[PDB]
């Protein structure tokens, strides 16, 4: 059914701006206030309003509907909640960048320790990207620990200029945890700095400063990295799981948000009621650590938050790394819908980029073909043969976006195609399909083949398209991908085709070439000695697609009309093609019959063998592919194939016990 | 039987060449989640049991559960199992008060079928009644079935051809199985041909 | 709106009325608004107010 | 599940080699009427490239298919790629090609003037 | 690692070789403007051979 | 308020108008989707101006789905309402709530609050109207009222009206 | 009362109500028997811990151990944080009695079902008025 | 147009290494028909050779340098590569070749 | 170009002449330029209109009281605009019904009266578009006014443009 | 061009900035015994002029921070006495198209 | 001469078991490896420091640090990477999306 | 069936842009999302029957885009959101090439 008709403009996204939610966006964008830590109700049936599954933040169930935006599963894209945090909170993937900003700026009326009055400090303002310039102001301004309310001038050392500043001596700050701890210099008194001072001591850094510092005024200030509002992500990123439909399971973020509810409600008690200076200290760590812990679970030096069963929070950093994250598991790579993997096996009847494809993968796989007054009749036949007989078709997709499955449908009676419907129907011959082995380490390990529906269940293949994939039969399997539309279809066809990639441009030379028994029987069909009798001949010459009908004038006439091998397999060559190459010890004679000639398609000397057919450059796939064309390589492989395969299952070649036997 | 495939006789795979059985147990228990949340083994009927798979349940007996010797298809309800909800709901649209469970019931591989085996009931340690109901097929040796000799030669069967098909010696004896030379030297298996 | 405990102002209202162009009807739940008392109650927090500022008299005056 | 000595390598799965070693302008400005370079002074090639032949192929044949107006004398031909690759073969494919320069400026190719040489 | 930092490479249409910022790796492909498959080995007759032979 | 711009809207014209007479098809869509369409942007737009040269750029195919995108400039007439401002009208609908006064292609609601509190509403009498000591409220009658809110959606635009300042309400 | 947020899966073509639908699980679809228009598409068929909300209520919770880098310092002043909270003393002594449950269970070596039942009929008879004064082994016992 | 010059100066050198007066009038024999022929011929083969712009030749760099690594006194192979492509400033076999 | 947020604005007001960012003062048109915003009274918005009407029957040709007027527009209508007109037929009425002036001899009067003024353009239109009687009523009924025009003239103004009223 | 023996005092290394347009380049003995532009390895680098330069950006549309880069202390950079923001054109052998010249800008 | 020297070793690599490269491939992996001035490595530290993107950066290695860091950084994407793309699920500007497509209207009068 | 990370790089070699697309949004997850133009996040609410459109905190209502992005790509924004970084998406640009 899709998606439902919206009047906004389509538009794609040209730039991706970074920051950080000031706390007055977040409660600006939240729909809810989250102040309860349970999520079912008291009767544990209905979503609970202040829950962490507060029906305003949107739905997960396909019955219901999300409060504000009124829509279904499908169509809502959840709402984001706000916690109001008692005490503001260290963000953990930001505390080496605060600490390091804690060391470029003032303790004590925040401003920046060195200005452009010294000449180490102009220099590195000069920086123009942020991070070195940044990393150059820590590190020149680490190591003074005064704010320097009186500096030397800058023409001459002679008269002292004072610059807004206090004096005062900056601690060093140190982590130990998830809190920093400062240390005066004595005239070492150490005290933990807390994050409510940390904060107002950036919301105090001008905006000059942090400019300096790489800080953007409007989508990223240093005041910003302290979390005082934290957002709630919506139920779409906390999926409440079912393992039979009949538990209520739910995401280990809503864990660890009920946790970051528990521990803000017990220090909003606390402060509230009265408790000592140790005991919200202690509550305001444990609200840091849950915080940390929700947006990171693995830290250095910090105990792992562990769930009832033992196994560790997954985080949402550890949500987005690795192979298994949203970058690379679901976003660099996903899976995909038109897809189907089974055995491959080799077919030397086969074209070179053909695929044979079976007949149920065939009924399952669909292509939507829209209807044109070209295909009207076919595609009215497809839609009358149903989606249970090949070819035929599975559904019928109409001009308003609804589709009718053609199941279910029978009972109904006929269904009259419109030109601009689409029918799903099952993929048919001659159809680009996208066919590919992993790894896949190269370009020629994935590319388009033609479907030739066949009546077995692995795909079939030839066997000169092995080399490139790196396929064998021992129970490789190889994917299908199915495109959905002309444009990709085309491009699959026109870019991807296998005879278009026959010369690679990783070694300027063909990839694909005459192999295993095709190349030994080409090697024994074009020795000297192999003469073809007129029977054989003739079932030969048959076997070539395009052969124009005409006999050959035998190599012997008299006593007896024979053909050579090599006259034979010159049919399959195509006119025009020279070929010369000479090996050791070859001449124009060639008593050893090496080296290779062929003037005007025909082999004039050469037995036939790796050098010549194979993924060689100079060989006559190279020659015959810039010569004459992809199209006419393909051609010259299924020729090849067909005749010099017809030629050893007729002469037969073996091997024993007794070849290894000197 | 190029790239490691080989030719098998399909006359040879009629008389029970590689003919395999296979063999598929599936097990299921009734929990008690509590008093009135508790599953029970029966046949269970589209008017009052909810979210009921497409799949048939007629070859259930009245205990849920099908008896040996009967054929199955795919996805075909063999343990039939139903779980009861909370009553008058609105969900699906299809939802009513006739509708006091739901269905739990085990259906068989989609792609499978093959004949009921042997169906066992028998209680757990916790008392709780569980059965186990074995389904079993033929396994036939067909395009892409894997083989392997006892020399690392492992490959696929290309294709199957009868036995006026195949190559035959002068005494009329035709292979079980063709593969390929080039199998042989790159490999140094030589022990495949002494073994022969 | 009593039903959904939603807030509707008097510029969205109107977009929400019906063909008959005599009640408002709710987005959600397709209810006849009702009204609520912002500025019934509007002079009683001025009289709040005046209950403030005598009551806060020796305060300013200290 | 299943316990084979098939060795089967898991793909796109480097991240266990990833954790082994883990140690060790001027001419033009904006989108003014200058991103568009006039036709006399035109520096790209003028044959039409393998990915711009594959992508009109694909927008006529999909164009062809949403019964669009075809401006050549079918054969009898149906299939909306052989169509667009017949308009193509007598240059009667009404679109035109904006080959961006990596400046963001761009020239415009018609695809009648187009060689088609592959 | 390979595919990862070559990912954004591209010929352009002027011919120079770019990555996603617009830095200009190539001023022009391969140093001769070839693609690759469209490339075979050939004998450069002139530097081989004695001055003799070079003259007849 | 009535005004005159210059306005810029993106067409996606299908692929079976791709004919040789494809730009008389642009302005035929163009005038459907404009004339009498309400935009909150630029409010009502009413009649399009200038139509022997109207400038079509070249159009855009769009990527995956072969429709044509046009960015056609045009000037048009548009009506958009502000607060703070008088407007003239005729009422069109009553109820208790208030009246429904027609200005221009807008209706703008007078609610019951926003009235001098002489005016009380009168079901029984046909039409429902609105009676005062010294002037009455009825349908398709004479009204001047003052525009203090006015909310604009995507795709329509609603205006709140008083009559409560002097110099208002009937002419 | 409350809002609806109810959605239906009704044919609009058949208008027959109920209707027959067919959940194609395999084809990821929603459909109806009798003309087999499809009503919603893209269906949903691990990542969290199993809760039963009836026996434990609808607490969340997690513990906080040893990681592979964790020390001894900050582990100890959490755990004491986490001990030292006031709102869940009733949940922290239901989950202490089903702690005993479970001990004295499986020192008989019943079953689970006697266990589950045992929990249940402790969590139905918790917080009674003409249940307070009883000892808390009786209570133990009886729910045993 | 110096660029165009340098790009094609080592194809122009094999172009007049091929088609000199004396190959052409004596080796080659060829007529006037046959010298439009072979020069219409070079000029279309060597317009079809130019890389076409859009070309991904990064991912094809990096594919044709890591396929033969896939099928491979000094240290050579894949730790030689790796010590390469991680610009190390410690070699196993760090070596001069002093003439 | 910033592309910063500035989610605050003041909102669009008439009497502090505030009009939104896409109705300034200034707007940038087709060709680029900065030209003055045009703002129609109700008399010439419906003289514009019915131009532009007749200029669009004229091309597909080539390709007074307020009774014989109505009918005559709501034929044009009719011949000139294809569906969804019902907007248009609204506005059509309102600018019939609501019209001071008939002819272009008067609105230009207006215009040249009104452009010697020095006034914004949105404040000349509602002075032309409503008939008020006292400077007192135009002052309150435009608030803009305030500060801005004398009253003697703001008199002279009214009288002229209800002696020039017609109908 | 100071031609030192051993080393220089850092006490006297920071006044090697003097004042503009005078600029000071302190070469050692010891790196300078063997010419390196008379490496097989090190092709021909010619520097450019400011309006060669800004040819050179205008005909490929180019910024200066899309141009290839040599840095600042690049041996070959001191033996041109390379200043910020000069480009070079470098001239190498091609085994492809036997000339190839690229440029590099000196950061 | 550090990039020829680069090139003779990486060629040395692949020709060390006699498999042949075309030249431009490894001409681009070195002239990569030396476009910054100095032998950028390929690792996490070498070309994924460079700015060309943080959606692209973060595909590599160290995914949530890079965008941390962009986000403190207020890093502008502009999503003229292929990464870019093939997250935000458009078409990259590579191959076929190289260039645009718009239709001819002279042309498309002038063929009747 | 996975189509990952290297062959997505396969498929870059290859140039075929509008099938590396389609593999990854019309055959795995294409979410139709609204955007403001005022800020890049996600959070407008969308009432499509209704046709009405609103970013609270912008408060704009005509400003409103909508996007096709992969279902992935919206979780990483919304997990990003939650992290407190802001993946604000525009649809024009800002700076020159
Ligand atoms: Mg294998
Ligand atoms: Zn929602
Ligand atoms: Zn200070
Ligand atoms: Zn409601
Ligand atoms: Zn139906
Ligand atoms: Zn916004």
């Amino acid at each position: 059914v899709g998606q439902q008709y919206s009047s906004a403009p389509l538009r794609t996204v040209k730039e991706v701006q970074f920051g950080l939610f000031s706390p007055e966006e977040v409660r600006a964008i939240s729909v809810a206030k989250i102040r309860f830590p349970e999520t079912m109700d008291e009767t544990q049936t209905r979503a609970k309003i202040g829950g962490l599954n507060d029906p305003r933040l949107g739905s997960i169930d396909r019955n219901l509907k999300c409060q504000t935006c009124q829509e279904g599963m499908n169509e809502c894209p959840g709402h984001f909640g706000h916690i109001d945090l008692a005490k503001p909170v260290f963000h953990v993937g930001f505390i080496a960048k605060i600490k390091k900003v804690c060391e470029c700026v003032c303790m004590h009326c925040g401003k920046l320790l060195l200005d452009e009055h010294n000449e180490l400090m102009r220099q590195a303002l000069a920086i123009k990207d942020s991070k070195k310039r940044f990393a150059a102001i820590w590190t020149l301004c680490k190591t003074k620990m005064v704010c320097e309310t009186d500096v030397p001038s800058e023409d001459d050392p002679t008269q002292l200029v004072s610059r807004g500043g206090c004096g005062n001596t900056q601690p060093t700050i140190r982590k130990d945890g998830l809190k920093l701890v400062g240390s005066w210099k004595k005239d070492p008194e150490l005290r933990v700095l807390s994050t409510e001072e940390i904060l107002n001591i950036f919301k105090h850094i001008s905006v000059k400063d942090f400019t300096s510092l790489g800080f953007n005024e409007v989508f990223s200030r240093p005041e910003w990295m302290i979390l005082t509002c934290l957002p709630v992500p919506p139920p779409p990123v906390r999926p409440s799981i079912s393992f039979n439909e009949s538990q209520r399971g739910e995401d280990d973020l809503t864990f660890k948000l009920a946790d970051i509810l528990k521990a803000n409600i017990s220090l909003e008690t606390l402060e509230h009621n009265g408790a000592p200076h140790h005991a919200i200290e202690e509550a305001e760590s444990l609200l840091q650590f849950h915080v940390a812990t929700y947006m990171d679970n693995d830290i250095a030096g910090q105990p792992q938050a562990l769930q009832k069963s033992g196994r560790p929070v997954k985080s949402i950093r550890a949500r987005l790394k690795g192979k298994e994250g949203r970058i690379r598991g679901n976003l660099m790579g996903k899976r995909v819908d038109f897809s189907a993997r089974t055995v491959i096996s080799g077919d030397p009847n086969l074209e070179l980029d053909q695929v044979g494809v079976p007949k149920s993968i065939a009924k399952t796989l669909t292509y939507p073909e829209v209807v044109t007054p070209y295909n009207i009749d076919r595609l009215t036949q497809l839609v009358r043969n149903g989606p249970n007989e090949h070819p035929g078709a599975k559904y019928v997709i109409r001009d308003s976006g609804d589709r009718i499955d053609l199941r279910y449908s029978k009972r109904a009676g006929d269904i009259q195609l419109q030109y601009g419907w689409k029918v799903e129907r099952h993929i048919m011959d001659n159809d680009p399909v996208l066919f590919n082995r992993q790894p896949s380490l190269h370009k020629m390990s994935m590319m388009a083949h033609r479907v030739k529906v066949i009546p077995y269940s692995t795909f079939r293949l030839n066997l000169s398209v092995t080399s490139p994939y790196n396929a064998d039969f021992d129970g490789d399997e190889m994917n299908l991908h199915v495109p959905q539309s002309e444009e990709t279809r085309a491009e699959l066809s026109q870019l991807c085709a296998v005879p278009l990639q026959i010369v690679s441009p990783q070694s300027n030379k063909p990839c694909m070439g005459i192999v295993q028994d095709t190349l030994c029987g080409i090697r024994k069909l074009t020795l000297r000695d192999t003469f073809i009798e007129l029977d054989q001949v003739l079932n030969m010459l048959y076997w070539v697609p395009d052969w124009d009908g005409v006999i050959p004038t035998p190599a012997i006439i008299k006593p007896k009309p024979l053909w050579s091998g090599k006259q034979i397999l010159s049919v399959a060559i195509p006119n025009g093609i020279h070929l010369q190459r000479f090996d050791e010890g070859t001449t124009l004679l060639s008593p050893k019959d090496n080296g290779m000639l062929i003037i005007d398609g025909q082999i004039i000397f050469g037995v036939v063998e790796k050098k010549t057919v194979g993924s060689s450059n100079g060989g006559l796939i190279h020659v015959v592919t810039r010569e004459k064309g992809p199209q006419v390589c393909a051609k010259l492989f299924g020729n090849i194939q067909k005749v010099v395969n017809f030629w050893l299952l007729h002469n037969g070649f073996s091997t024993g016990i007794g070849d290894t036997i000197a | 039987n190029q790239e490691d495939s080989m030719i098998m006789n399909q006359s040879s795979i009629d008389r029970g060449l590689f003919r395999s059985l296979f063999f598929r147990s599936y097990m299921d228990q009734e929990k008690k989640y509590g008093m009135s949340i508790t599953e029970t083994f029966e046949k269970p009927q589209r008017t009052n049991t909810l979210r009921m798979k497409h799949g048939t349940y007629d070859k259930l007996d009245d205990d849920g559960l099908i008896a040996p010797g009967v054929r199955v298809s795919g996805e075909d309800v063999i343990i039939g199992k139903t779980t009861p909800i909370s009553p008058d709901e609105e969900e699906l649209g299809q939802r009513t008060a006739y509708h006091s469970k739901r269905d739990a019931s085990t259906p068989l591989r989609s792609t499978e079928n093959g004949i009921v085996d042997q169906v066992l009931v028998t209680t757990n340690q916790d008392g709780l009644k569980f059965v186990k109901v074995r389904v079993r097929t033929t396994k036939i040796p067909q395009i892409g079935d894997k083989f392997a000799s006892r020399h690392g030669q492992k490959g696929t069967i290309g294709i199957t051809y009868r036995r006026e098909d195949m190559p035959f010696t002068a005494e009329g004896i035709v292979p079980d199985l063709i593969i390929n030379p080039h199998a042989i030297p790159s490999r140094m298996t030589v022990a495949h041909l002494i073994e022969c | 709106c009593p039903i959904c405990l939603t807030k509707y102002t008097q510029l969205e209202a109107v977009q929400l009325l019906n063909f008959d162009r005599t009640e408002f009807l709710c987005s959600l739940c397709d209810e006849p608004l009702v009204e609520d008392d912002s500025g019934k109650k509007n002079k009683e927090k001025q009289d709040k107010l005046n209950r403030l500022m005598d009551q806060i008299q020796p305060i300013i005056d200290s | 599940n299943e316990n084979f000595e098939d060795f089967d390598v898991e793909h796109f799965s480097d991240e266990e080699t990833y954790e082994e070693k883990p140690q060790f302008e001027q001419i033009r400005r904006k989108t003014l009427k200058e991103k568009a370079i006039p036709k006399d002074q035109r520096a790209t090639t003028p044959y039409m490239t393998k990915y711009e032949r594959a992508r009109i192929l694909g927008t006529r044949a999909l164009q062809i298919s949403m019964n669009a107006p075809v401006f050549v004398d079918l054969e009898g031909e149906t299939d909306p790629l052989r169509i667009a690759m017949k308009e193509l073969a007598e240059k009667k494919i009404p679109l035109v090609i904006r080959r961006y320069l990596p400046d963001g400026s761009f020239e415009d190719w018609s695809v009648e003037e187009l060689i088609v040489d592959l | 690692r390979l595919v990862k930092a070559l990912e954004d490479i591209m010929v352009h249409y002027d011919n120079t070789t770019r990555n996603s910022l617009g830095n200009v790796i190539q001023f022009i492909y391969g140093e001769d403007g070839m693609d690759a498959a469209h490339i075979e080995k050939q004998s450069l007759d002139t530097i081989g051979g004695s001055d003799a032979a070079f003259e007849k | 308020m009535f005004f005159i711009k210059d306005l810029s809207l993106n067409i996606t014209l299908h692929p079976s108008f791709f004919g040789p007479r494809m730009k008389q098809y642009l302005k035929t869509k163009l005038l459907e989707e404009v004339e009498g369409s309400c935009t909150g942007k630029f409010g009502y737009i009413l009649c399009v101006l200038d139509y022997d040269n109207i400038d079509i750029q070249r159009g855009r195919i769009l990527p995956t789905d072969g429709s044509a995108e046009f960015n056609v400039k045009y000037r048009a007439v548009v009506f958009k309402p502000f607060k703070g401002e008088v407007v003239d009208g005729t009422v069109v609908s009553c109820s208790q709530h208030g009246f429904e006064v027609q200005v221009g292609p807008m209706k703008v609601f007078v609610t019951k609050h926003l009235m001098p509190q002489d005016l009380t509403f009168n079901a029984g009498s046909n039409p429902p109207s609105y009676q005062s000591s010294e002037d009455v409220i009825t349908i398709k009658s004479r009204i001047r009222v003052k525009i203090e809110g006015c909310i604009s959606q995507v795709s329509s635009i609603h205006a709140i009206g008083s009559i409560k300042e002097d110099y208002l309400g009937a002419i | 009362r409350g809002p609806n947020l109810n959605i239906v899966l009704t044919c609009p073509e058949c208008k027959v109500y109920p209707p027959k639908i067919v959940e194609r699980f395999s084809e990821g679809d929603v459909v109806c028997a009798l003309c087999g228009l499809v009503l919603s598409d893209k269906l949903v068929d691990r990542v969290g811990e199993a809760s039963n909300p009836l026996l434990d209520g609808n607490n969340l919770s997690t513990r906080i151990g040893k990681g592979e880098t964790t020390d001894m310092r900050f582990t100890k002043e959490l755990n004491k944080a986490q001990g030292k909270n006031v709102m869940d003393k009733k949940d922290n002594e239901v989950q202490a009695a089903f702690a005993k449950i479970t001990m004295l269970c499986d020192a008989a070596e019943l079953p689970k079902i006697v266990k589950d039942c045992a929990k249940e009929a402790y969590k139905l008879c918790h917080d009674e008025k003409t249940l307070k004064g009883k000892s808390m082994e009786s209570i133990m016992a009886a729910s045993i | 147009q110096n660029a165009q010059r340098d790009a094609v100066t080592l194809f122009c050198c094999l172009l007049r290494s091929r088609l000199a007066t004396r190959r052409v009038l004596q080796e080659y024999r060829l007529t006037k028909q046959a010298f439009d022929w072979v020069l219409s011929n070079i000029e279309a083969q060597f317009l079809r050779s130019v890389v076409h712009p859009g070309e991904m030749v990064g991912v094809l760099a990096a594919q044709s340098i890591g396929e033969p690594a896939t099928q491979m006194k000094v240290t050579s192979g894949v730790p030689r590569l790796k010590e390469i492509l991680n610009v190390a400033k410690n070699m196993k076999t760090p070596s001069l070749t002093v003439y | 170009r910033r592309r910063r947020l500035k989610k605050v604005e003041e909102e669009e007001n008439a009497a502090t002449l505030q009009l939104g960012q896409e109705f300034q003062l200034k707007q940038i048109n087709h060709q680029g330029e900065e030209e003055e915003l045009i703002a129609l009274n109700l008399s010439e918005a419906r003289l514009v209109i019915k131009e532009a009407l007749v200029e669009r029957r004229r091309a597909f040709k080539r390709s007074e009281t307020r009774e014989k007027e109505l009918e005559s527009i709501d034929v044009l209508l009719e011949q000139t605009t294809g569906g969804n007109n019902k907007d248009l037929k609204n506005t059509m009425q309102y600018l019939t019904n609501f019209s001071r002036f008939r002819d272009q001899e008067t609105v230009g009067a207006v215009i040249q009266l009104l452009k010697s003024t020095g006034l914004h353009p949105f404040e000349v239109a509602q002075l032309g578009s409503l008939a008020c009687d006292t400077a007192d009523e135009a002052k309150t009924l435009i608030p803009s006014l305030n500060n801005k025009i004398s009253d003697d003239e703001l008199e002279r103004i009214l009288k002229e443009l209800s002696n020039l009223e017609t109908l | 061009i100071f031609v030192y023996q051993n080393n220089i005092t850092p006490s006297a290394m920071k006044l090697v900035p003097s004042i503009p347009p005078a600029t000071i380049e302190t070469f050692n003995e010891a790196a300078l015994v063997v010419n390196i532009t008379h490496h097989e390895l090190v092709p021909k680098h010619i520097r450019l002029s400011s309006d060669e330069k800004r040819e050179l950006l205008k005909r490929y549309r180019l910024k200066e921070s899309q141009l290839p880069r040599i840095q600042r202390a690049d041996p070959v950079a001191l033996y041109l006495g390379l200043k910020r923001g000069e480009v070079v054109k470098i001239i190498r052998k091609s085994e492809t198209s036997g000339r190839y010249a690229s440029y590099r800008i000196c950061m | 001469a550090g990039r020829a020297a680069l090139y003779k070793e990486v060629y040395n690599v692949i020709a060390s078991d006699g498999s042949y490269v075309n030249y431009r491939h490894m001409a681009l992996l070195v002239d990569v490896m030396t476009t910054q001035g100095g032998l950028t490595s390929v690792t996490r530290h070498g070309f994924n420091r460079s700015n060309t993107g943080a959606l692209m950066r973060c595909s590599f290695e160290e995914t949530v640090e890079i965008l941390f860091e962009a986000g403190a950084s207020a890093e502008l994407d502009d999503c003229r990477g292929v990464s870019e793309n093939v997250i935000l699920g458009q078409m990259a500007p590579i191959g076929t999306g190289a260039f645009d497509v718009m239709i001819d209207e002279e042309s498309l009068v002038k063929y009747m | 069936l996975r189509f990952g990370e290297m062959e997505r790089d396969c498929m870059i070699a290859h140039g075929a842009a509008s099938f590396l697309k389609e593999r990854l949004m019309e055959a795995s997850d294409a979410f139709r999302v609204h955007i403001c133009g005022i800020c890049g996040l996600m959070t407008v609410i969308a009432k499509l029957n209704h046709n009405q459109f609103e970013c609270k905190g912008c408060d704009n209502k005509i400003d409103i885009y909508q996007i096709h992005i992969p279902y992935a790509a919206k979780l990483l924004f919304q997990e990003l959101m939650a992290m407190n970084i802001t993946p604000r998406l525009y649809t024009d640009r800002s700076r020159d090439f």
